[PDB]
C-alpha cells in the first residue's frame, strides 16, 4: 500500500493568509473565519477572508429575501405548525401565477404574487452575484472566465423561469419554487412535448454533463498521479513545463493517441463544462416556442 | 511520431504480462499485452455487431441495434440471432474495457506515475457492470440489460426509468444527480479559474495561485487550493458514477415498487402522521 | 425550421470549437520529432496555432509558444531495434543519467516564487511561524526504505507558504549531508517514514540542492524524477 495523495498526512500551518491587495478596496474584506483541521485533511483549513462590499449586501440580502419569500409561503401551507413543516417540506411549493393572467402582475399574492415577488428577489440575487464575479476578478488584474463561464448556467435559468416564459407569453410557464414540485415539473415538461430525449440540444447537454464527469475524472486522477512531481502546481508549470507535464501528456498519447497541455487542458474543462447549459438552455427554449413534439419534429428532422 | 520531449520516457519496463514481447508503441500508442488483449476483444466485439446487423437487415448507425435475449431466456444462453450476439459482444465490451484499464496501468509503471487514472475508469466500468451483469443477474435475466443501440439504449431507460413512476423519486438517483451537476460546477469553476490567472488582463503579468486562493476567498469566503481542487473534481465524478451504480442496483431488486411512494416513510412518522393541514392532512 | 438551423449552426461551430481546442493544445512538444531528434514527416492535419506570450512575473521575462523545442541536456538512451517504434535503454544507470521514469526537466534553476515574489517553498524552520497543525509530526522519525534498512533521519519539513502545506521531507544522511523527499512518496507511519520507492543504499544519490535554504524549479524536477525512478529501477532490492 503505497500513499495516494487523497488526505493529506501532515497539515501544516502559518499566520492567516490574506491575500493578494492588487486594486482590491481593502476596506471591503472581512478578517479571517476559524481554521477548520477536517477541510485541511483534503483541501485548505483556512476560511476567509470574504470581500463584502455593497453589491455583495445586495445579492446576499435579495437572495435571503427570496429564500424567506418561500419559507414564509412554506409555514402557510404547513398551517404555521412546525411539525407539518418538517413532515411536508418537500412537498410545498410556491407556484407562478395560473395561465389567465398571463405576464401580467395582476395575480393575487396567495395565487401567484408572491411567486413574482420570489422570482423578482433571485432575478436581483443573481445578476448580482454575476457582476461580483466580474468585479472580483478585475480588482485581482485576472482574465474574465468566471463570469463567462457563469453567465453560461445563468442562461439555462433564465431560460427556464424568465425567457421562455416571456415569449410563451404567461408566467405559469416557468418553474415552481419546491423540491418536489420542481422534479415533477421536470417531468411533466418533457410529457408535454413528446419526450426530450428526441431534442438534439437534450442529447448535446448529456454528452458534456457526462463528458464532464468523464473529463474531472481524467484531469482530477492524472493532475494527483503527477503530484509527486509538482502537477498541481499548474501556473508554473504552464511557465515552465517540467516533468509532470510531460508524464501527464505522454500518458494520455500512449494511451489515446493525442494529449493536451497543462494550460489546454484547462480550456477543455471550461468548454465541457459550460457546453451543459449552453446547449441545454437552447433545447428548452426551443421548445414550445419552435417545437411542440420533439418526437414529431425528429420524424421529419426539421 | 514523437513529441519534442518524448523520447527519454520511452525504456523498456512496467509490462504486467509478456515481459519485453509486447513492449513497444505503434504510432502514438503504447501497445503492451493489454493492447493486443483490446485490439482482439475490440475487434472481434466489432466484427459481431457487423454480424448482428446482417441478421437485423441493416446498416444504418442509426438503426442497428443488439439487443439481449429475451426475458423467457432468464440467465441461460440464447440463439446468436436472438440474444447470443448480444451476450458475447458483452463479454468482448468487458474484456475490451479491462484490458484498456490494464494497458493504462502498464504506461503508469513505465512513466513512473500514481494510478489514480485506470483506478478511476475502473468506476465506469464498475457502472457499465451492474447494467449488462450485476442487476440482470439479481434480477434473474439477461433481458433486463440493456440494447446496444443509439436509440433503443433510450427507448430502454426510458422504459425502465417509468417502470418505477418518476425515477426522480429514487433517493440513490437524487445524490447521484447532485454530485453530476456539482461536478460540472467544479470543473467550469476549476477551467475559468486557472485560465483567468494565466491569462489576465491585458498587458498584464501572469497571476500565481496565490491570485486564485484570493479571488475565491474574495468571492465565497474559501478556496478549497490547487491540490484540493484536482482531488475534489476526482471525488465529486468518482461519487456521481457510484450512487449512479448504487440506484440502479437497488432498483427492481430490492426496492421495486413507485419510487414515489418511498418517501411516505417520513411522512407518517408517529409524531406526525396524524396532524391535520399541510400537503399530507 | 429554426431548429433545425440552431443544430446545423451548433454542429459547424463545434468542429470549429475542437480545432481551436486542439491546436491550443498543441503549443508544447510540436512539431513532432523521428526518434532521432529530427522532425517528423507527418505533422497530421491540425497546424500549429499563432503564438501567444505569457508575461513572467518578477522579472522572470516571458514565454512564448509554440516556440523552438529542445531538451537542453543530454539523454542516455540508445535504440534497441533497426526501426521506429521500440524501447531505447539506458546507456549508463538510468537514476543517475534522469531517464525513464527516473526523467526529469530542465526547468528554470530558480526557485518557484509567491505572489509577493519571496521563495514559495521553504524548510519550515526558516518559515516564521509555520507549525505542524494536525497529524503524525515526521520531524525526528528515522526514515526506512524499500530494503528495510534505515537511510536517515527526518531533520525537517519543506513547505510550501501561499498553499500551507507539506511539500517535502528534509532528510538527513550517516554522512550528516541532507537530501529532500518529496511528501507524495513517503508513508508517515507512527515510528518511521517509510519510503517504498528507494532502497536505503540509494538516497546518497537523490539529487542534491545548491542552497540549503531554497530549492529550484530544476533541483525539484531532478529529485522528484530520481525518486520516482525507484519504482522500477530499485525493484530488484524490494522485497515485501
Ligand atoms: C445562444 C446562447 C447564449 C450565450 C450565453 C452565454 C455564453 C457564455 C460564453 C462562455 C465563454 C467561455 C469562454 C471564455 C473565453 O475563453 O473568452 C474570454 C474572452 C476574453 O478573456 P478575459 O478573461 O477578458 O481576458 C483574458 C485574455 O485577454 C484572453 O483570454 P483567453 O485567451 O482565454 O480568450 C481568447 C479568446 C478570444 O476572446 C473572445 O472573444 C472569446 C469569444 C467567445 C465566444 C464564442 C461563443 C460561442 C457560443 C456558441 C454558439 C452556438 C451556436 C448555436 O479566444 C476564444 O475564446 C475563442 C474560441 C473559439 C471558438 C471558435 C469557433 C467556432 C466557430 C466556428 C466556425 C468556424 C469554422 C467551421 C468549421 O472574453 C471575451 O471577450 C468574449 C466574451 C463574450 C462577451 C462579450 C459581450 C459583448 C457583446
Ligand atoms: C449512462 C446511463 C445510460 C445511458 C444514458 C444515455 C442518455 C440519456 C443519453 C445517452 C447518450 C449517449 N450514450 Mg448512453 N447510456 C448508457 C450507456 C452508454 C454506453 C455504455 C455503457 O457502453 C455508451 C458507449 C453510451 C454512449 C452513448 C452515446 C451514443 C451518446 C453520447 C454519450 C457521451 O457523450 O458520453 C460522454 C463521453 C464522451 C464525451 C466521450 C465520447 C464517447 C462517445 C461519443 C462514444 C460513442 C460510442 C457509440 C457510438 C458506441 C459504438 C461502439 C463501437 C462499436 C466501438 N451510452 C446507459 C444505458 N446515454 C445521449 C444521446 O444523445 O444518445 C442518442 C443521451 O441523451
Ligand atoms: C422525465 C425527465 C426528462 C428530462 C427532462 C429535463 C428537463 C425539463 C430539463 C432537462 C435538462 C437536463 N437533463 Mg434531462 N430529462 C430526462 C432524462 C435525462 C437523463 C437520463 C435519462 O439519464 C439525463 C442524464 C439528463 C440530463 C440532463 C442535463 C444534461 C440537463 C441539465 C443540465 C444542468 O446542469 O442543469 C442544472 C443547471 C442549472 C439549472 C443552472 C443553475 C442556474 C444558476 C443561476 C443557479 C442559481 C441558484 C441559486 C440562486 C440558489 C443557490 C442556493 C445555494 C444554497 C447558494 N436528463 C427525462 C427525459 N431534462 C435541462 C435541459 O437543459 O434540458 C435541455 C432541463 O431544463
Ligand atoms: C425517463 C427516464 C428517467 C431516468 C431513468 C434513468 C435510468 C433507467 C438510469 C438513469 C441513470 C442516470 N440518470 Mg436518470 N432518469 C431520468 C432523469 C434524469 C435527469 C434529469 C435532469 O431529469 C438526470 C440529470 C439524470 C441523471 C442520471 C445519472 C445519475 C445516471 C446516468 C449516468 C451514469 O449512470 O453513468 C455511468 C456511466 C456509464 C454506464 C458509462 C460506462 C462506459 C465505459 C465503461 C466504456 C464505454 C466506452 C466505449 C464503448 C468506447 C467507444 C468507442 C470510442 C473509444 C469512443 N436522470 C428520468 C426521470 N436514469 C442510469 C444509471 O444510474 O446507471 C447506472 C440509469 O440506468
Ligand atoms: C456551467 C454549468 C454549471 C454551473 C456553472 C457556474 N455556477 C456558478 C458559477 C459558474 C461558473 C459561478 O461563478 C457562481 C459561483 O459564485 O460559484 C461559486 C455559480 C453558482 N452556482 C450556484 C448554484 C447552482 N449552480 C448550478 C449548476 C451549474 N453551475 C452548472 C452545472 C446548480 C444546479 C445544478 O441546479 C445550482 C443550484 C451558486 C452556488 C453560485 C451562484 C450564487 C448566487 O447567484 O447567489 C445568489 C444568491 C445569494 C447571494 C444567496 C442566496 C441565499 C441562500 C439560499 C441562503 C443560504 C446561504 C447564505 C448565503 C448564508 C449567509 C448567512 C450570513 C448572513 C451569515
Ligand atoms: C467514472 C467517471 C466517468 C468516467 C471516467 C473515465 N472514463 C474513461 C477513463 C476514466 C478515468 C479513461 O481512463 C478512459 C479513457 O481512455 O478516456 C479517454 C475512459 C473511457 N471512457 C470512455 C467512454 C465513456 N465514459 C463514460 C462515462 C464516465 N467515464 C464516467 C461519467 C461514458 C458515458 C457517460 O456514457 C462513455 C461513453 C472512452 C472514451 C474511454 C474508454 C475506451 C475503451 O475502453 O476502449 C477500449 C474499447 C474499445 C476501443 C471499443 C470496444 C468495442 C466493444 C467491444 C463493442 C461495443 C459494445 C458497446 C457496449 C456498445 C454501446 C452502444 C451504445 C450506443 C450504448
Ligand atoms: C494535465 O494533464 C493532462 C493532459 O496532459 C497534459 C492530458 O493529456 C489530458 C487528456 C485530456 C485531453 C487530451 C482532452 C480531450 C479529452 C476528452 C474530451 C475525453 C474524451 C476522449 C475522446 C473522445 C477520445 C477517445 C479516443 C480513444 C479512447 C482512443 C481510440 C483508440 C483506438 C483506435 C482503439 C483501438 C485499439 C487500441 C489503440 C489498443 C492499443 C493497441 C494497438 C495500437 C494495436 C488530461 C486529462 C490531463 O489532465
Ligand atoms: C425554517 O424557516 C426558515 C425561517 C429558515 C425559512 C425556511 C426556508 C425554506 C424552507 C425555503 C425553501 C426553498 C426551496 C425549496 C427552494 C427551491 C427552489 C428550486 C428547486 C428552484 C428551481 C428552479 C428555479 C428557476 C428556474 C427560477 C428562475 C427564476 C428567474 C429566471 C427569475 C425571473 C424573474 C421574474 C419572473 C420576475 C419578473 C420581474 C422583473 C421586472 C425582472
Ligand atoms: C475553482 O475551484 C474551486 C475552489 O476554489 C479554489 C473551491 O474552493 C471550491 C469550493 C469547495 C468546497 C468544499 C465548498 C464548501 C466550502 C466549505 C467552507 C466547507 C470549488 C467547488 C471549486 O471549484
Ligand atoms: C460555497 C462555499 C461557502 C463558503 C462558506 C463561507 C465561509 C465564510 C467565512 C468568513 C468569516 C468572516 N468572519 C467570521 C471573520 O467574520
Ligand atoms: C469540449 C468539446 C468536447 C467534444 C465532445 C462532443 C460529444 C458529442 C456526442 C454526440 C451526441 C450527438 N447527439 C445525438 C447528442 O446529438
Ligand atoms: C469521437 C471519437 C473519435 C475517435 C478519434 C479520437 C481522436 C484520436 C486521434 C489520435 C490519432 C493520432 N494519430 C494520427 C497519430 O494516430
Ligand atoms: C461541495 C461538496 C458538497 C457535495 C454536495 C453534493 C450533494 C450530495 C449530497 C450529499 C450526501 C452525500 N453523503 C455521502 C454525505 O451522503
Ligand atoms: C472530444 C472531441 C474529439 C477529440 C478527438 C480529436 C482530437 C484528436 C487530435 C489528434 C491529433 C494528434 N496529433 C496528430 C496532432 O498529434
Ligand atoms: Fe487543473
Amino acid at each position: 500500500a503505497e500513499y495516494q495523495n487523497i488526505f493529506s498526512q501532515v497539515q501544516v500551518r502559518g499566520p492567516a493568509d490574506l491575500g493578494m491587495t492588487e486594486d482590491v478596496n481593502l476596506a471591503n474584506r472581512s478578517g479571517v473565519g476559524p481554521f477548520s483541521t477536517l477541510l485541511g485533511w483534503f483541501g485548505n483549513a483556512q476560511l476567509g477572508p470574504i470581500y463584502l462590499g455593497s453589491l455583495g449586501v445586495l445579492s446576499l440580502f435579495s437572495g435571503l429575501m427570496w429564500f424567506f419569500t418561500i419559507g414564509i409561503w412554506f409555514w402557510y401551507q404547513a398551517g404555521w405548525n412546525p411539525a407539518v413543516f418538517l413532515r411536508d417540506l418537500f412537498f410545498f411549493s410556491l407556484e407562478p401565477p395560473a395561465p389567465e393572467y398571463g405576464l401580467s402582475f395582476a395575480a393575487p399574492l396567495k395565487e401567484g404574487g408572491l411567486w413574482l415577488i420570489a422570482s423578482f428577489f433571485m432575478f436581483v440575487a443573481v445578476w448580482s452575484w454575476w457582476g461580483r464575479t466580474y468585479l472580483r476578478a478585475q480588482a485581482l488584474g485576472m482574465g474574465k472566465h468566471t463570469a463567462w463561464a457563469f453567465l453560461s448556467a445563468i442562461w439555462l435559468w433564465m431560460v427556464l423561469g424568465f425567457i421562455r416564459p416571456i415569449l410563451m407569453g404567461s408566467w405559469s410557464e416557468a418553474v415552481p419554487y419546491g423540491i418536489f414540485s420542481h422534479l415533477d415539473w421536470t417531468n411533466n415538461f418533457s410529457l408535454v412535448h413528446g419526450n426530450l430525449f428526441y431534442n438534439p440540444f437534450h442529447g448535446l447537454s448529456i454528452a458534456f454533463l457526462y463528458g464532464s464527469a468523464l473529463l474531472f475524472a481524467m484531469h482530477g486522477a492524472t493532475i494527483l498521479a503527477v503530484s509527486r512531481f509538482g502537477g498541481e502546481r499548474e501556473l508554473e508549470q504552464i511557465a515552465d513545463r517540467g516533468t509532470a507535464a510531460e508524464r501527464a501528456a505522454l500518458f494520455w498519447r500512449w494511451t489515446m493517441g493525442f494529449n493536451a497541455t497543462m494550460e489546454g487542458i484547462h480550456r477543455w474543462a471550461i468548454w465541457m463544462a459550460v457546453l451543459v447549459t449552453l446547449t441545454g438552455g437552447i433545447g428548452i427554449l426551443l421548445s414550445g416556442t419552435v417545437v411542440d413534439n420533439w418526437y414529431v419534429w425528429g420524424q421529419n428532422h426539421g | 511520431a514523437l513529441l519534442s520531449f518524448e523520447r527519454k520516457y520511452r525504456v523498456p519496463g512496467g509490462t504486467l504480462v509478456g515481459g519485453n514481447l509486447f513492449d513497444f508503441w505503434v504510432g502514438p500508442f503504447y501497445v503492451g499485452f493489454f493492447g493486443v488483449a483490446t485490439f482482439f476483444f475490440a475487434a472481434l466485439g466489432i466484427i459481431l455487431i457487423a454480424w448482428s446487423a446482417v441478421l437485423q437487415g441493416t446498416w444504418n448507425p442509426q438503426l442497428i441495434s443488439v439487443y439481449p435475449p429475451a426475458l423467457e431466456y432468464g440467465l441461460g444462453g440464447a440463439p446468436l440471432a436472438k440474444g447470443g450476439l448480444w451476450q458475447i459482444i458483452t463479454i468482448c465490451a468487458t474484456g475490451a474495457f479491462v484490458s484498456w484499464a490494464l494497458r493504462e496501468v502498464e504506461i503508469c509503471r513505465k512513466l513512473g506515475i500514481g494510478y489514480h487514472i485506470p483506478f478511476a475508469f475502473a468506476f465506469a466500468i464498475l457502472a457499465y457492470l451492474t447494467l449488462v451483469l450485476f442487476r440482470p443477474v439479481m434480477m434473474g435475466a439477461w433481458g433486463y440489460a440493456f440494447p446496444y443501440g443509439i436509440w433503443t439504449h433510450l427507448d430502454w431507460v426510458s422504459n425502465t426509468g417509468y417502470t418505477y413512476g418518476n425515477f426522480h423519486y429514487n433517493p440513490a438517483h437524487m445524490i447521484a444527480i447532485s454530485f453530476f451537476f456539482t461536478n460540472a460546477l467544479a470543473l467550469a469553476l476549476h477551467g475559468a479559474l486557472v485560465l483567468s490567472a494565466a491569462n489576465p488582463e491585458k498587458g498584464k503579468e501572469m497571476r500565481t495561485p496565490d491570485h486564485e486562493d484570493t479571488f475565491f476567498r474574495d468571492l465565497v469566503g474559501y478556496s478549497i487550493g490547487t491540490l484540493g481542487i484536482h482531488r475534489l473534481g476526482l471525488l465529486l465524478s468518482l461519487s456521481a458514477v457510484f450512487f449512479s451504480a448504487l440506484c440502479m442496483i437497488i432498483t427492481g431488486t430490492i426496492w421495486f415498487d413507485q419510487w414515489v411512494d418511498w418517501w411516505q416513510w417520513w411522512v407518517k412518522l408517529p409524531w406526525w402522521a396524524n396532524i391535520p393541514g399541510g400537503i399530507n392532512g | 425550421d429554426l431548429a433545425s438551423l440552431a443544430i446545423y449552426s451548433f454542429w459547424i461551430f463545434l468542429a470549429g470549437l475542437i480545432y481551436y481546442l486542439q491546436t491550443e493544445n498543441m503549443r508544447e512538444g510540436y512539431p513532432l520529432e523521428n526518434e532521432d531528434g529530427t522532425p517528423a514527416a507527418n505533422q497530421g492535419p491540425f497546424p500549429l496555432p499563432k503564438p501567444k506570450t505569457f508575461i513572467l512575473p518578477h522579472g522572470r521575462g516571458t514565454l512564448t509558444v509554440p516556440g523552438p523545442e529542445s531538451e537542453d541536456r543530454p539523454i542516455a538512451l540508445a535504440r534497441t531495434a533497426v526501426s521506429e517504434g521500440f524501447p531505447h535503454a539506458p546507456t549508463g544507470d538510468p537514476m543517475k543519467d534522469g531517464v525513464g521514469p527516473a526523467s526529469w526537466v530542465a526547468r528554470r534553476d530558480l526557485p518557484e516564487l509567491d505572489g509577493h515574489g519571496h521563495n514559495k517553498i521553504k524548510p519550515m524552520k526558516a518559515a516564521a511561524g509555520f507549525h505542524v497543525s494536525a497529524g503524525k509530526n515526521p520531524i525526528g522519525l528515522p526514515v526506512r526504505g524499500c530494503d528495510l534498512e534505515i537511510a536517515g533521519k527526518v531533520v525537517d519539513i519543506w513547505v510550501d507558504i501561499p498553499e500551507q502545506m507539506a511539500r517535502f521531507l528534509e532528510v538527513e544522511l550517516k554522512d550528516g549531508s541532507t537530501r529532500l523527499l518529496p511528501m507524495q512518496m513517503v508513508k508517515v507511519q507512527s515510528n518511521r517514514v517509510h519510503v517504498n520507492a528507494l532502497s536505503s543504499d540509494l538516497f546518497a544519490g537523490i539529487p542534491t540542492i545548491k542552497s540549503p535554504t531554497e530549492v529550484t524549479l530544476l533541483e525539484e524536477d531532478k529529485i522528484c524524477g530520481y525518486v520516482a525512478g525507484g519504482l522500477m529501477y530499485a525493484a530488484p532490492k524490494r522485497k515485501s
